[PDB]
């Protein structure tokens, strides 16, 4: 998570962080893709019957 | 909330993440020494 790691429990820190915005959104998208591919790997390897 | 996160108005079926949930403090506290020490001023102003 963006704020919990970077600006943990600090409202003004999140207010400043909001300027960058889409930065950590890209991070979340990349990690979600990684997780989905991780599940797909096992699905591909083991589920051939 | 998920429409807000995905930045659109139509969402297809599935699972979507969002902002985390975090418990806010109920109230506030402050702590400070004990504190035993006291400057000897009762003796000063009772000086004969
Ligand atoms: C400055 C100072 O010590 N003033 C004293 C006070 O502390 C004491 O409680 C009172 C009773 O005798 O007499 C006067």
């Amino acid at each position: 998570d963006c704020t919990m790691y970077i600006c943990g429990d600090s409202t003004e820190c999140s207010n400043l962080l909001l300027q960058y915005g889409s930065f950590c959104t890209q991070l979340k998208r990349a990690l979600t893709g990684i997780a989905v591919e991780q599940d797909k790997n096992t699905q591909e390897v083991f589920a051939q019957v | 909330e998920t429409k807000c996160t995905l930045k659109s108005f139509t969402v297809e079926k599935g699972i979507y993440q969002t902002s985390n949930f975090r418990v806010q403090p109920t109230e506030s506290i402050v702590r400070f020494p004990n504190i035993t020490n006291l400057c000897p001023f009762d003796e000063v102003f009772n000086a004969t």
